[PDB]
Order: C-alpha cells, then structure tokens, then sequence
C-alpha cells in the first residue's frame, strides 16, 4: 500500500560526490519525520541524517559538514547530498518516514561504496 | 342534614355538616376551634379574609382532598391561607406538589461522631475554612491534569525520542510520569475517603459522579499493571484517559444541569440524528445523480457525497468538493435551505428543558 | 313566566322556567330528577358544587348550546361538572370541540374470521410477538435495502467491469442482484396480503404510504421487463429508486408528524423559496456591477454570481470566488446580513407547527 | 338622587338615576325601551344574559365612555352584548379599537361609467374572468423582463461583438431588444390606462407602487432618448433597471407584507448595523495587533481585517486569511462567538413585526 | 367589635371597625371624610365604582400594607382607584414597586448661577441650540479620531519612511500627528470643563463614561511625555487607543442598553465560554486519536486540532485541515451537531435581557 | 468539445525504447479513470495497460515488466513509457478515458511499428 | 497600472518559424479575453487570431493553419507559434486584453517582416 | 530562526552581467517588502534597490537602468540582475526584508567587485 524507492547507488572513488532521492506514494512526506539510514558491513545500521518534521535537522558524527538531508516538500521526495566521499562510507543505505507511537515505514535500500 | 352558613367579608357562602366533619382535625371541623369565629345573633360565622381564596378552601371538604389554587389569587396569599385554615402538612405538601416544586433535601450524615465530621469536611464545601480549601486544591489538580493530558502529545518536547520505533517508563526520567502519578495519587486518596467515610456504602455504585472518579482512575491502574506484569487495547485506553473533564462537574452547577437537561431529552436527539441520517442520503443521492455526467466533476460515488451534504445542511462549510452543473447547484441550494429547516425543528424543546432545570435552582 | 332559584352553595342564580325547559331530557329540565334537590322551606334547589363553573352550565340552557369552559376552571373539574348536570354527549363532544382535541379513533377489522385475524398481525405491531417479530424483519429488510442502494456505487467492488463500454444480468453471479431480488420479494409479499386482508379495499389507493409501497416496487419490474424484453429513463428510475427511504415512516412516528407538519405549512416555504429568488437576483446584480470593472475580478455574469450570491446568504460559505473591490465587499457584507434576516422570517411558524403536531400524540 | 336596581341572572347591579341617563338615546337610559324588561312586583329589572360582560356595560355608564372587555369573557359574546344594550355604532368601533383591529376599507370607484368598469377591470383581479386574465398576463411579462435582463450579460450569446471597442442599436437585429421593447410597451399601456381611469389622479403620485413603476420605465427612455440625441451615468442606469423585481410586489401579499416589517422595524436594523460596525472595529484591530509581529502572518492593515471580521462575525467562512499565531486564534474565537451574540440581539423585535402583520390578514 | 357595611354597586363587602382605622389618615378611616358617602336610611357606605378593584382596597386595610392589583383589572382603572380612595403616595410608589417601574430621575443641578447654566449646556443636548451643536460636534471629533487610527496603518501614506529602522516626531511634518493632537486637546477641554462645572465633585469617578474619557486621554500623554523626557509598553499602548470606539456611548442608547444587558448577564456569558472550553478538548482529542494513523492525515498534536474544533463547532468554516479518515469524518459530523446545540443552550436568556432593558425605556 | 490527442509515434528497430503521450482538455484525468489501447493488423483492438483513477495499474500479458503507465496527475497526461519493442508489437494505437455507465471517449491514434 | 509586454520580434526570411510572446502584470489573463493584431504599413490593424476566455480560437483567412494562439493560463502569458512565414506576413505587431463594456488595453508592439 | 543566504558573487571586469539571489525560510517575502543593499569599502551602505510589497520598484542613482529587483513571489526569493557593471561598483552586497514598526531581517553578505 505505501512504498519507499530510491535512486542515486552504485560506487564512487575518493573524493566524490553523489546524491540519492527517496519518494514514496500513499505517504505526503509534508505531514511526517524522515531520515536516512546506513548499514556497513559486519556491525547494525547507524544513522546518516535525520530532518523531523518542521524543519529540524541532526547529523551523526561521520557525516558532519560533508552530507545534507532536504525535503523538497514538493513531489514527496526527501534528497539527501553526500560529498567527498570516503572509504569508511562504504555501506548499504535505507530510506524512512514515521510517526512515534503509530506507524514505521522502509526502503528497499540502495548503496554506495567507496574506493 | 343541618346547614352551616360561613360569611368571609360579606360573600356568603354555605354547605351541609356532613361535608365540613369528613376532616373532622381541621379548624372547621372541629368543633371548639370553629366555635370561637361563630357569632350567635346572625347565626353566621364571620371572618376578615382574602375573598378569591376561601372559595377554594371549601371545595378541597366538598372533593376529598383536591387543593387547587385559583389563577388570580397569588402564591404567599394562599399559602398563608391554608396555613390559617388549618389544613395540615400533607395538605401543603400537595398544594407544593401542584405547583410541582421539588421536595427532595434528603443528607443522611452518618453520625459516627469521626465518619459525620469528615464526610462534612469532604462533601459539602460551604460548611468550614478547609472545606473551600479541599475544594480549591481538587479543581486546581483537575486542571493540570487535563494540561498533562494535552502537553504530552506535542512534537516539540519529545524531540530525542522521535525516532524509528525499532532500535510509561519507571525510570522516573519523564517529568510528565511523576506529575501524572501525583495526580493520580491524590484522585485515589481522595476517592477512597469518600468511600469509608460515607453514610450508605451501598448507594455508593449508585451515584454517577463516583463510577466518573472510577473511571477516571482505571486506565493508568492497567497499563502500569500490564507494564510490569495488548495492541487493540492500548488506542482505546489513551482515550478513556479523557473522561477527567468529566470529572470536574462535581465543582459546577452548570454542568449538573446539562447533564440533567441531555438525559431528559433523548427523544429528542434520536429525531435530530434521525432526521439528519434521512436528509444526507436523499440528498447525497441527488447531487451524484445530477453532476456524475459532466467530465471535469469530483463526486465519484454515493458514500463519497456524504460529507459534503453534512457540512452543507449544518451550514459549516466547504465540503469535500462543490457543485459545477446547472443541475448540481439546484440541489445545493435546497440542501442548504433544508438543513436548516430541519434542524431547528427538535431544538426548542431542548432549550426549554434546559431553562426550566436552570431556573429550578431558584 | 315564573321563575326559579338555584343555589349553588350560597350564589344565587335565577332564570325563567322557559329557559331551562327548551333542553327537557337535561337533568335541569327533567321534573322528576330536579324534585330530589329542590328544598320546599326556601323554594330553592340547593346543590353542593364548584361556584365558578354552575356559571357557564346555565349558558347553556340561555344560548342554545354554546358550551365554553371559564379561563379559571381546570379541566378535570369541568368535565365531571357537565356529568352532574347530565348534558349529554353530544354537550362533552362539543366541549372537546372547543378544546380542540383530535377525536377520530375509526378501526374497521373486516371481521371475516381469518381476514380479521391476519390484518391483526401484520397491521398493529403491538398485539402479539410475531406482530412485533414481522415489524423487526421489515425494519432490518428496509435496511440492507439502502446498504444495497449505497454499496452498488462504490469503485472498489466493480475492479472488472471497470472497462470501457465498448467491448441487471440475470447470470445471477452478482451478488448484489440476489440479495436485491430478495429485497423486492419481501416487499411484494408484504404488499400483496396488505391488500387481500384489508377491510378496504376501496380506500386502499388512498393512503399515501401505499403509494409509497407501490413507488418503491416499480422500477426493479420495469427495467427486469425491458431488460428481457429507454436511455431517457434510465437515468430518472435510477434515481426513483432512493424513495425506499421514505418507506421507513410506516415505522416511526417522528417522520409522520414531518409529514403533517410539512403539509399543513406549504405557504411558508414558498414565502421562503420566494424570498430567496428576490435576494438572490438583488444581491448577485449589485456584486455584478461593483466589481466587473477590475481587470483581476471573476465575476464574468449576472448568472455567475447566483451560487456566490446563494452560500453567502444562506451563510454556507466560500461561493464560487470573494470580492476583491471595496464596493464588492459592502454589497458582499449587506448580503450576509440579508440572508439571514430574511430565512429566520417565516421559520417560526413551522417549528410552531411542529411543535403543536409533536404534543398532539400525547 | 334616586337608585336604579337592575337584576342581571341573580346578580344586583345598583347605580344612580344621573348615571344611566348620562347617555340617554341608549337601552337602559331611554325611558320606554328599559320599561318593557322592569317588574314592578319587586321593583328590579330582570334581564337574563351574561353575568361577567353586565359588569363592564355599567363602567361605560359611569365613566363616561370607556369600554373595556373582561379578561374572561370571549370577544363573541360581548359583541352580542354591546348589541343588547344597544351602545350605538361608535361604541362597537371602539371596542373593535381596544382589540385594535384594522378598520380601513376605503375604496373610491369614480362612478362615472366607463372609468369606473375598466379600473375594475384594472385594480381588482377576483371580479371577473378578464381580471384574471390581465393578472396572469402582467405577472408572465415581468418575468420574461427579469430573464432578458440576466440573460443579455452571458458571454455565449455575445459571441460576434466580444471583439475590443476600438474598432442599445436601434437596427432591430439584436433580439433582446425587440423583446425589451415589446415589455416596456406593456408597462407604459398598462401604466396610462391606470393613471386615466383612476378615481383620484392627486393621489396617484403617492402610492408606492406607482412609483415603482415609473423608476421602471424611466432608464430605456433616458438611454433611447440620449442614444438617438454621460460615461459617468451609464453605469448607474445598468443597475436601475434591476427594480423589475420589485415592480412583483402588486400581485404578491408576501412581498407587501415584507415590505410593511421593514418599514416599522428600521430602529432595529440601525441597531444590527451599529452594532456590527462596533464589533468589526474592535476585532480586526485586536487581531492585526496580536499576529503583526510573525514573519508568515498575512494581516498588512487594520483596514484589511475587516472582511476576515466581518465573514467572521457572521459565521459565513475563509475571509481573507486565517489566523497563525496562538494570540490571533484566541481573538479569532472570541470574535466567532461575539458575532452571534450581537447579531442575534435585535432579531426577535423583527420576527414578532413580521408574524404580527403577517396574521393581520386573516 | 362594631361592623361597617360598604356597598360598591349593589357587592356588600363588611369589616371590622377596627381593620379600616388601623390606616387612620385614610379615606374610609377619617371620620369626616366617609360620613358624606354614609347613607343613614338603609346604614350603609354607596359608591359608583368599579367592582373588581374594590376588593384589593379592603387587602390593604386588612393585610396591613400589602398592595396587588387584581389580574383582570388594567392597570390605568386601578391607578384611578387608589386616588380615590386616597391612600397616599407612599401606597401608589409601591403599586409602582410592584409592577416594578424604574422609579429614578435624581438630576441634582448645582443651582449655583453658572456652574447650574453651562452644566445644562453641556450635560443634556435637548436643551438649547448650541447645546445640540454641542453634541454633533463632539459626534463629529469622535469620527474622524477613529479614522485616523485605522488610516495611519495604511502602506500606501507611509511610502517614505518604509525603509529598515537601522539607518510621534513633534517636527509637525506628519499631518496625522497634528490631526490627532486637534482631536486630544478637544478632548481634553471638553473633559476639564465637565469636571470643574459639575453639582458632584465626590461622584465623578464613579460614573463609567467618565473613566471611558480618562483612559482614551491617557495614551497619547504617556508617549508624548516619555518620547521629550519601554518596549514592552509600546505595545500594550498602541491597542490602548481603540477604546476611543466606546467613547460614543454617551450619545447613543443603543450601546448604552447593551451596556446594561451584558453587565446583567455574566453567569450566562461564564457558562457559555465553559461549555464551549468542554467541547473544544471533547472533540480535538476524537479527532486527532481517530485520524493519527493514516499517513496522510495533518493533525499533529492535540493542541493542533483546537482551531478546527473551535470553527467547526461554531459553524464558520474550514479550520486548519479536514477530516480524511471515515472515523475523522464521524467525529466532525457530531461535532458540528454538538456545537450548535451547546451554543444556543445560554443564549434566550442574554435575548431576554436584552428585550427587557429594551423596552424599559418606553 | 472534448479531445485525446497523442504523439510519440513512429517505427523502430529491435530492443528500441519510446515514450507515447496523451493528454486532453474539457476532461480533468484526476478524476476519471484511463488506459492505452492498440489494434494489431488484422484482429480487434487489446490493451497495453489500464490505471483505474486511484493508482491501480494492470497490464496484459504482451506487455508485462516492459511497459509502464503513469498518470503526472498534472497537466492533464498520461505517459506511457514502452522498452525494448519486439515485430510482434507493431500495431495501431489508441488512447482513452471513462466512466462506467456514464460515458466513453477515444483518441486519433498514433502507430508505433517495430522493425 | 497594467502593462502588456512582448518579445520575439525581428526579421526573418521565407518558409520560417518564430514564437512572440504577451505578458502582463495587473490582469490575470484566466479572467479576460486576449487576442494578437498586427498593422501591415499602409492599411490599418487586421487581426492575427484570438481566444475569447473559455477556449474557443478563431483566426483570420491569411493565418490559417500556420498560426496557434495559446494562453498557458500559467504566468499570466499568452504565446502565439506563428509557422512558415511568407513575405505578406511583414508588418508591425500588438497584443491586447478586454472585456465588452468596460476596459480595453494594448501593448507598446514588437515587429516580425519576413524576407 | 530565521535566514537571508545569497549567493552569485565573486569578481567582473568590465562590462560584466551577473545576477546575485536571495533566499529565506521563515519569512514568506510575499507579504513583506525587501531591497538589496550594498557596502562600498570606506563609506556606509548605500541601497542599490528597494521592491515594497506591492510591486512598486525604486533605485538609487548610480544603479539606474542597469539594474532589476524582481521578487519570483515563488520559491520566497528575491533576484537582482545587475548589468554593464562599472569599477566604482566595487563593493560588499547585502540583502534584506522588513516590517516597518516591527522587524529587520540581514543577510550574511555576498561581494562583487568589477576590474
Ligand atoms: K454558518
Ligand atoms: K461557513
Ligand atoms: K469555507
């Protein structure tokens, strides 16, 4: 009934810069918190950015300065804008979009790896 | 049978024996009481009195017992007449009756010597200096109890916990808790003492304000005990967790008469609800029959009509949508002119109900 | 002529003999039945009775059968006062005549044996248990008829048929035409033993909820006979299906008295439908003309401001557009002060209506 | 001064001879007609009749002409009585002034011949078949006049002129004019006629309706006559031709009686007006003071609040904005209740007008 | 006790000699005055007068003091009557008292020569000429006050100094700020002379217009004398200058009535914002545990949903959102239902006060 | 009065890829429901695809995981996006938009032959 | 107040393809009638086509089927897409927006003369 | 809370083009007025335009016909395109938007200094 799909993986070298978008349907993202989530290989999945609704964004320590999550608020898509990728990156990424107390919702996840 | 001739201010007015001696304790019919009034040169017993109100006073020994107050002779002049008369208390108690006043003042204090003087400290709140102040600190922590209720749903306090649910504590952590537990301890202090100090435990699940303290109390009781001890109860309980406001009408005496005037009129609001459910379908109907042609509508079903002919006929608003045919419009129009119409039919009966319960207070 | 006294307790009233003889059955002008009371020491017929109300029992007899009830006697004892007096039934009709109280109580049973009995069930709920058990299958059958009428517009059900037209089924696969069919069964059935158990069958296509049975059997026939056996009618009997609401009053006795109180006020709603038509034409003109000139504004007629014109005044809401000129908004703040002052006019006197036939069941 | 004992059912009546012949061509007072009803056997003058109407009769007699009804007794039979008594026709006027009744029926036919048949041909529609007829025709004209006036500004039909003006013609290719002509023809007849054959031409310009039909014929002629001979004129000559509506008032006893409450009623309205300008003063600049200050808020004037206060106020809808700001939504449901209450203030005065005229009719 | 017989009309009515002298100063208790009505051949008091009002004459002699007009008598017969029976004007302020009539007209001029003189040129405006130019004066000062608040917040006059702060002036530039110091110094005369020529020194600062006065002087003096001598003042002072609005109701009665009506009416106004308060938490909190879970609902909080449950109980409008669940939907159909109910409960008594304070002028 | 016109058509060659449109006015697609319709030569018209109004999207068995149509909801469009054509394609087609009981509507048509 | 400003203008030579533009500010064009006149140098305006509000188009002989009038009834902007012009077509051109009775307004030209 | 971020700076030569921006959140610059200001090294700031809420444009002197304030009304953004830019132009530039009364908002600054 709802879904999250995202674009924008594959891999990068040192250095780069890239983009990945989630949008969803069944969901207006205008009335609801979102954030981007990672998963590296061999530990649990840690958090790359968070933008709960009204405008309030938080990032981990790891992507600080070098990543920004924006909800064009339009078209139900929330961006997110890696830059200088570095090899401590390299995971596999998950999209959200909840409401504490009621509901959860995932994506289907899209990774990017650096060399 | 002997004839008795009474002239009150000049109007004579008289009757057989037999009628006067069927309430032979009344000053009438007795026959020492009477004999003092009674003048022996005119054969006729004079009395200075209200003219209007003596006919009546005869007529309750010619019917048994019927008192009935005539329409030109005022309240306090006929209540002072019976009391003249000699009628009884049963007799004023039924003339009471007939201008239908209520007579109920029934406050069996127990009279235990400890249970009466804190079931007065706790019940009636007029009788001392702390009976106001128990009054004072119980509607106080009402309100911030309806303030914790509201402020525990706002997006901005809970910002550290807004995050995915996969990753009521006792931690005593979360302010909104301890104060929560505060209230709930003084609503069950509170409630117990007016429990073991009442003088009729079994009327006690009688009374409606108490099952509202009761019910008031339940939900934390249950998820506190769940806690330490689901997911279809647990939306249903956070909303019986808004029934203390309810538990502030035992401070007002506006709320009393409200609650009085929506139980005396259910009739009333089943014709409402009836009468509204009717006009939606037949309307609803209408403007899906009349506008579904057109290429550039919105009205994609009949249960998809409905909320635009409620908030038509109660004259609130927009709707989900609104007409754009010829056709459509003319059903507007009517639907918006018989809302009304038939709504304020069942209201007045209403609003006289709650003006008689209003003025009763007086 | 000679004349005759009558004491009522005390009041002397006096009348010439002629005057009490013109009604000679009455107990008054009956010889033998006044000889009981008459008192031959003061030549006066002394009675023990209510003062007030011997007044207007001798209008009677002086005016040729006018029979009216003092302001300031109650009902009770007036009743039982023309009992006493013997006035006849023909006297207690007519003074309820002057009460107006509703008299007509006409129930012909056919009294055929078997016809009584069965017109006993199906007609009077209240006589038996079955009776009550049939008024409880009609009102539940009356039900899934409208569910039925609602469901079958629905998008989510029709997924396959959702297909364009270029490529009532009797296949029976639809389960809405079974539980239909069987909808219309039950309505036939109770109509047809309706009609072959009455003890009128001349009468029987006059009362209007007959005609309400007969509308709402009609449109399944006749499109099931031109099925097997148009596309002018089809979109009218798809519409004169919705009167099986109103086949839902035969079981209340609030839409009844709509009824009653919808008829007996018809020249108030076209006062207020009237109305409506002169505001609406004012109003929509003068908005019209005080705002076509700015080139930003949308008002591109006078029959384009009639829907803007009719929610503003019926207090609804947004109308088509808002004015956007200072003139638009002074005709546009007259309006919804107009509205208003003229739709609360003739209302009064509908609730009066309502309110007199919703107490007349009592 | 010598006693007059009349004897009305039992009941003695006593007044000095001075009183009665105060008004000496009546009943009592004329010498003759009382002696037929005097009974010289015991000097009173029995009559027998109404015991509570006597009373108010023998007032007139003793103070000097007012006439006044008992409370108690029905407006027939004391008419009868005033009759009996024979108290002359400006007696019963009067009492028809104390239940304040219209009485004014003045009707003046000319009575010269010919003028005197067709006004009752022209005036009175009931009298005849033709009467009827004219009624039927002259309501279908003022119908088709509202018609073209609406139908002649939809842009579908001015489909060849919509073209810009750089590039009311008497050519008579345009059909709405031929039709409008052809209606301003049947009201200049009708009017001619009715001014010839009136029986009183100086009150002919008094009469409201006539005046109504003269501001309906005047703007085709002022527009024909400068045609075939202004930019500020031609935009208020548009919107006097909207008073066709008006001219409906002839042939409708709803509009008149409209049109007498809100002629006795304009204290009231100036009220509601006042009253709302007061109100939209003190909300709009309440709200443009307490929602200024917040960077996303709309509010740029205290003169551009006042349509947010008056659809506000009088619980129509949007307005212009909506407030943002916690400050603002407090004021705002403040002003959606301060609304009602001073609108619903002076309303009752002008419902009980209307209902009071409009059951003068009967 | 020696008895007197009093025959008003033929109606004997006796007392006791003692009951008629207990008022000796009286008509029928001074000796001399009675003796000429005295009829020594038959013993007894004639009089022509009415008859139901002559028993309510004999209450007061026997009740001591009571007064109470008989229902069927009009109140002008009545008033006559106590005048001749002469019964002081003690008694008839009382009869006044008891069909309560404002009794109060207490205009105590100084009577000093000047102060008296020009006190009635300026007080009461019906006096003289320049007493009526006088008010259309002040009328006329008061209107353009309130046009210069609302115009000195229009955009388009402040086109110059719409630049960023970061770059009341006495430079006498400003043309609103000379206006307005026109319209406070007429003020400000027109209230030092009111103070110094009025009869009441002590009273002066009681009477609530006159406090209106004061604090529309007040702020334009504390920002003249703090600007040639804050910022949380300023504010407060800006919204204290709309009170000049209230300064028109010395000059009309209508504010002055709702003046009345509103002060005589605070319970009623106390339990409609109460009622209103209970149902505003009722709803909001149905509405947001009914519509949270569905995606694409936009009610956040429950201090999120109070602007929609406040305009959709009193049928404005849109409120923040609308329903998109069928559970949101069910609890905005109640909603609109209860809101009208709940707000038209304390209203017919506000109309009532209204109506009374209305005609009470009459 | 009311009008489906299309473009996008041509003839390609093997594993192509292409994009017909159809878009119409005196009809908003918000509300009604709509699909592609193509007529092969030499037997009746079939469907390529259908979005009943509300976001169901169903497809014949020719087309499946080749084909997707999509509703911008804006602009009055529906898009259809055709991948690698195969010969047995080539055809005719058709756009439309309906209401069932209520009316049907049809485009000009516009080919599409693959080589 | 309001204003009617165009663009496109120049020169061009036989068998071209040019696309003049209206815009205005003070009068949303989804409200009023609009239309395109050109004034040949000798004789006065005749007119290029016009869109009376609601869609209905009309054209002069000369343009017929070479000539479009658009209102993108977005950005209060009515585009005309003039197609193969010939040498008749030289001419100065002008834009305008009225309503019948009460206003009438034009724009300042911009020129099209086809070699 | 609030914020004023510009951007297009940098250095010109002569004769140069070029068009700074101002974005906001917090602020819709549909109901307020705003203007751009600028800061030449050694004097105060002068102002280069002013767009009050309403539409009514003015500027200083020296930017006469070389220069355009236009608020998109769309995205909360202000646009300035200055052209033919001179050497004294050289400068710091600053962007605003206000209450008269109540409020004054800045920007962070963006320069453009012309060779
Ligand atoms: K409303
Ligand atoms: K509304
Ligand atoms: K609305």
């Amino acid at each position: 009934e709802v879904q999250l799909v995202e674009s924008g993986g594959g891999l990068v070298q040192a250095g780069g810069s890239l983009g990945l978008s989630c949008s969803a349907s069944g969901l207006l993202f205008s009335r609801n918190s979102a954030g981007w989530y990672r998963q590296a290989p061999g530990k649990q999945r840690e958090f790359v950015a968070r933008i709960r609704m009204g405008g309030s964004i938080n990032y981990a320590d790891t992507v600080k300065g070098r990543f920004t999550i924006s909800r064009d608020n339009a078209k139900n898509t929330v961006y997110l804008q890696m830059n200088s990728l570095k090899p401590e990156d390299t995971a596999v990424y998950y999209c959200s979009s909840w409401r504490t107390g009621f509901y959860e919702y995932w994506g289907q996840g899209t990774l990017v790896t650096v060399s | 049978g002997e004839r008795v001739v009474i002239n009150i201010s000049g109007l004579r007015f008289e009757t057989q024996l037999k009628t006067l001696c069927q309430f032979p304790e009344t000053l009438l019919g007795d026959p020492k009481r009477r004999m003092r009034y009674f003048d022996p040169l005119r054969n006729e017993y004079f009395f200075d009195r209200n003219r209007p109100s003596f006919d009546a006073i005869l007529y309750y020994y010619q019917s048994g017992g019927r008192i009935r107050r005539p329409v030109n002779v005022p309240i306090d002049i006929f209540s002072e007449e019976i009391r003249f008369y000699q009628l009884g208390e049963e007799a004023m108690e039924k003339f009471r009756e007939d201008e239908g006043f209520l007579r109920e003042e029934e406050r069996p204090l127990p009279r235990r010597d400890f249970q009466r003087q804190v079931w007065l400290l706790f019940e009636y709140p007029e009788s001392s200096g702390p009976a106001r102040g128990i009054a004072i600190v119980s509607v106080l922590v009402i309100l911030i109890s309806i303030v914790i209720f509201c402020l525990e749903t706002l997006p901005e306090f809970r910002d550290e916990k807004d995050y995915p649910a996969s990753t009521g504590a006792s931690s005593f952590s979360d302010p909104f808790f301890v104060v929560e537990t505060l209230c709930i301890i003084w609503f069950s202090f509170e409630l117990l003492v007016r429990f073991f100090a009442c003088p009729s435990k079994a009327t006690f699940s009688r009374n409606i304000m108490n099952l509202i303290d009761i019910v008031a109390i339940i939900p934390y009781f249950i998820t506190l005990g769940t806690e330490l001890a689901s997911l279809a109860i647990l939306r249903v309980i956070r909303l019986v967790r808004v029934f203390r406001i309810f538990k502030l009408s035992r401070h007002s005496k506006g709320l009393q008469i409200l609650g009085q005037t929506l139980k005396a009129s259910m009739r009333e609001l089943g014709l409402l609800i009836f009468f509204l459910f009717i006009g939606v379908i037949l309307f609803s109907s209408a403007v899906y029959f009349a506008e579904a042609d057109d290429p550039t509508s919105g009205f994609s079903s009949i249960p998809d009509a409905f909320w635009w002919a409620v908030v038509t006929m109660t004259t609130v608003g927009y709707g989900d949508m609104h007409p754009v045919t010829i056709g459509g419009k003319i059903v507007g129009s009517l639907c918006a002119i018989a809302g009304v119409l038939t709504i304020a039919l069942p209201v007045p009966v209403i609003v006289s109900n709650f003006n008689y319960f209003y003025h009763r207070e007086t």
